[PDB]
């Protein structure tokens, strides 16, 4: 007899300048991809005396099952930003993604929101002076 | 289309525009004091309902749901394969018209075609007092899909059945299939539904895609996507939490397989449904393999520890051997080895393998059974034993898997050749207890005595014969001499002329005493003594007779290439192993001081012939092609060979790359 | 797959239908704006163009269009000046740069520069990339550009501009000597972004001991700092690879200095060239070997010592994974 196992991870996205809970939702993938690009970048011996490790990083995140918050939502429809999101997925980690991007296209389902695509997609966003794109802290199993 | 019924059993609100209903009865559900108010008939309703609704596996809403150990089990004798089982039950007496639909199923699946749409012709006529349609809606459409099945088996049984079988038996009458024929034209099953009742087609819409194109036709665009999905996040190194992409494969995979067999559908036997299987089983099997090399992240490592929801059981191993032709497999393994993929519940995996095998021994009893059974059960009794060597299997139960395979088994599909391979796989797995050694002894001595009549040519469409089983049990068990085989070496006279050649062959595990009669008439040859006898031994080395033997050889093939060589032809010999005792010079085989004279007839003998002294520039990749193991290591032991041989290897690898070329350079070089 | 071994038929259409792309984007961001309802429906096909259109080849008109709504007219809620960079690179390299797209790409980096007037603007980017990668980009082809808006505004310059001076010095080779000495005279090398900004613009061919105290002083406060945030599970992660740099200058030998000893096991890829002979050997992730230069394989594969381990790991990847750039590491620079 087959048993299927299925884990969980709550992810909470929120606003920077206050604690203003924007939404929570589950998790669905996550892609840390960092690599090089094309010779364009790097061409000839150029910097010969030095190494330069050139890194280009970008961290995803998908979201579905989203509800937003009713003081917010109220907030913000009655009349640029930066935003953050944290993990507490399972022992049990706090994933922090500090200053994320919110993408997302909008589908149109033909069985009146057949599934009625509730996916967020969240881009980590780099700074010159910030670093710390994900804090992870480690608690009791 | 108030909610969605994901398939791990969790409701999720759609639209639900009024008061929710659905929430409220989980309400219920979990609250015990909250059942209590409900009315006495409501009562009974909700216990019902609780009953069914357990039963089909839904749990609870979206939001409280949590951590979700889903099960799944199918209860269909069918499924199992208990074939007694399902005989007793169908020569039984039938209550009512709910087991007759069982029956015909079950008489279905044990291939008695006929029967079974007679039964279905009789379930028709006998449902309409009873007055619910979807036992007379599932009896139309099972009557239809098994007519199908007799109109396609006649296609081919009176098509290649002239060279298929040689009989050419044909088990439909030329009378049934005219009945079938007159009462099935014009069935239009597509106009089905339509035809019904309008409370039927609501209270039973979900029935629809039955009868109709749909049948798994949205299951396989929407199994399309998921198959994409599942290979893109293999490809860019992504994770997945909850339900991954791979896991509703999987459940929706075995939700269809369940509700077709536990209705007693005969529709799970066609294609569109085989094709299904074969592809959700294949990507499941490509994700589970590609878990085990996942390469370690920077913070995925801890970011996801687990990783995994899916591990090979007893379904997957039915749904493997049944739904996987021998050939798929053959390109999988290659492909993915499963090997470190273990298979759990391995006792009902051995269950199985020894109903399979009894099954097999029993069928050979009468060899004239239904035809159509006897197709359609070999495919699956040839692929779950070739399938066994990546499970444990356990004592007295293999036992009975290798009786079977050693014996009466059908020899028109299992051949010596390909029967020694599956022996191997077998033992592979295995230690080769003694019990089973003493079996492949057995059926040593039976196809020894079978060859005495005249000749009984050892036709094997691999190039294996039985000196092959002798072979590996001496390479696995080098003690294998009992008396009982050589009770007919030499107490037998040595002029049968067939025998003594498979004495011969067979020659490791006999003694002088034997070789006494059985040597005595053979005699040396040219190279064919050396072919045959020091092939397997007795010899094992260049005798000093031998130094002269390769003497007339030597010089018989050199004068063979010497008449085209003057002139210019392809009259060389084709005995190119010549090439071998050159070979033979390279790993330390051939010592002699001539052969520095037979250098120049081939292009590989100065290459073996001389480790450092030929010139390599004319090395050519042909020369490993077929290849074996002492010459790989003797590569190792040569670093100018190895020089130019990772060489070529590289250009390969960049040039025609495809499978092997790699394939001999990882395992040495290095 | 390979979609560049697909090759494209009738260039003249599909450069029709992207030009009208690039105009539809011109004439509805260059108004008041574009219908939200309407928006909803034409951003996803307008950014799904722009980024196929570097398998088909442009003509310079064409080409000029296309760029000039880009880089001014997207806007930045889709892409942002990473993935911008990202999609101007790939019409850039298929092409030959007809030298008219050099001067819009200059435009993009003078109006990014009156943009840093406010203190309190910066670019916010997704990949690592940001107006230097566009500055690098434009030298790559033409290799003098003694730019002339840039260098005058360059010298415009007062010491209660700092955020104006960083843009200025992350875009050095591009102004003239005259603003190059300006700009000198109003910033030095005093910090490890400033020192990386200067090995990257071409400045600091060798490192005087004044840059390595300074990152001393920096590899004592990571250590600090790594100390202070063990007595929890808190274990950052950044964006800046420093760490990774200082390891591979030591193995390299561009650094002479022996105190880099001291600060092993903050990192597992410094240990890994700091200290090769006592690194952990399966703390070791392999895709390090996809970002490390040509010459730094070669000298990776020098060193016996690293190079046993090295193949086996390799290896180990290439017979289970299935990737090209492994294996082509594997047989070309290594054995």
């Amino acid at each position: 007899m087959k048993t299927v196992i299925q884990d969980t991870a709550d992810v909470y996205f929120k606003r920077k300048s206050d604690g203003k809970l924007v939404f929570t939702a589950e998790a669905q993938t996550a892609s840390f991809s960092q690599a090089i690009s094309e010779e364009k970048l790097r061409g000839g011996i150029g910097n010969k005396p030095l190494y330069i490790l050139k890194s280009e990083k970008e961290i995803n995140l998908t979201v579905k099952n989203a509800f937003f918050d009713l003081e917010w939502l109220a907030m913000t429809q009655g009349e640029s930003e930066r935003y953050e999101v944290e993990y507490r997925t399972i022992s049990d980690i706090y994933i922090q993604f500090p200053n994320v991007s919110p993408s997302g296209e909008f589908e149109m389902s033909l069985e009146n929101g057949n599934a009625l695509a509730p996916e967020i997609k969240f881009e980590a966003l780099a700074d010159t002076d910030t670093d710390e794109m994900a804090v992870v802290i480690e608690a009791s199993r | 289309y108030d909610y969605h019924f994901e398939v791990n059993g969790t409701v999720v609100r759609h639209k639900n525009k009024g008061f929710g209903y659905m929430e409220r009865f989980f309400e219920l559900k979990e609250s015990c004091d909250e059942r209590s108010k409900l009315s006495k008939k409501q009562y009974e309703r909700f216990n019902a309902l609780f009953n069914f609704f357990e039963k089909n596996g839904v749990i609870c809403m979206a939001k409280d749901a949590g951590t979700l150990n889903t099960s799944i089990e199918i209860n269909s004798l069918a499924y199992h394969g208990k074939y007694d089982v399902m005989k007793k039950f169908i020569e039984e007496q039938s209550v009512s018209i709910e087991d007759d639909y069982k029956k015909a199923f079950f008489l279905a699946c044990l291939g008695r075609w006929e029967e079974s749409y007679d039964l279905y012709s009789n379930i028709i006529l006998n449902s309409i007092d009873e007055s619910n349609g979807c036992v007379y809606y599932l009896s139309q459409i099972n009557r239809y899909r098994i007519y199908q099945s007799i109109t396609q088996a006649v296609t081919q049984f009176n098509g290649l059945g002239l060279l298929t079988f040689g009989r050419h038996y044909k088990p439909f009458t030329d009378e049934f299939l005219a009945r079938i024929e007159r009462e099935m034209t014009n069935f239009n099953i597509d106009d089905l539904f339509n035809g019904m009742p309008f409370e039927f087609q609501k209270k039973y819409k979900i029935l629809e895609f039955l009868s109709d194109n749909q049948f798994l036709y949205d299951d396989t665009v929407k199994l399309f996507e998921l198959t994409n999905k599942v290979r893109s996040e293999m490809s860019e190194g992504s994770y997945s939490f909850g339900m991954s992409s791979d896991i509703v494969v999987l459940l929706r995979l075995y939700d269809n397989l369940r509700f077709l067999y536990e209705n007693c559908l005969w529709s799970v036997s066609f294609h569109e449904f085989h094709q299904y299987i074969r592809n959700s089983m294949s990507l499941l099997i490509e994700k589970a393999e590609y878990e085990r090399t996942r390469d370690i992240d920077e913070l995925g490592f801890s970011f996801f520890g687990k990783k995994s929801g899916f591990f090979m059981e007893y379904y997957d191993f039915v749904n493997i051997s049944r739904h996987f032709k021998i050939d798929d497999i053959k390109n999988l393994e290659r492909s993915c080895s499963i090997d470190k993929i273990r298979f759990g519940e391995q006792e009902k995996i051995e269950e199985y393998l020894v109903g399979i095998a009894e099954e097999i021994t029993k069928q050979f009893s009468a060899n004239g059974m239904n035809v159509v059974f006897y197709t359609q059960f070999i495919s699956e009794a040839k692929a779950a034993l070739y399938f066994a060597k990546y499970v444990k299997l356990s004592e007295e139960g293999l036992g009975k898997i290798v009786k079977a395979l050693l014996f009466y088994f059908p020899e028109r599909d299992l051949d010596i050749g390909k029967r020694y391979v599956w022996l191997e796989r077998l033992t592979k797995c295995n230690e080769l207890p003694k019990s089973i050694i003493s079996i492949i002894d057995d059926f040593l001595v039976l196809q020894a005595e079978k060859h005495i009549d005249q000749n009984y040519s050892e036709v094997s469409s691999n190039g294996l014969y039985s000196r092959d089983y002798g072979a590996l049990i001496k390479h696995f068990e080098k003690n294998f001499i009992s008396k009982r085989l050589s009770e007919i070496t030499l107490c037998l006279t040595q002029d049968k002329q067939k025998q003594i050649d498979f004495l011969f062959k067979l020659l490791p595990l006999l003694s002088t005493n034997a070789k006494s009669h059985l040597l005595s008439f053979k005699s040396v040859e040219n190279i064919n003594d050396l072919m045959n006898g020091i092939r397997i031994g007795l010899i094992d080395e260049f005798t000093p007779e031998h130094e002269e033997l390769i003497i007339e050889y030597l010089e018989t093939r050199k004068v063979n290439y010497i008449v085209e060589k003057e002139k210019g032809i392809q009259t060389f010999s084709s005995n190119d192993y010549m090439s071998t005792f050159g070979i033979w010079y390279f790993l330390e085989e051939i010592n002699n001081s001539k052969m520095e004279e037979f250098i120049g007839m081939d292009d590989q003998y100065d290459f073996f012939v001389d480790p450092e002294n030929f010139d390599y520039k004319k090395f050519i990749p042909s020369w490993l092609k077929n290849y074996n193991d002492k010459l790989l290591g003797k590569i190792a032991g040569n670093k100018h060979m190895k020089h130019h041989v990772i060489e070529v290897l590289k250009e390969r690898v960049k040039n025609s790359n495809d499978k092997r070329y790699l394939e001999i350079l990882m395992n040495y070089f290095i």
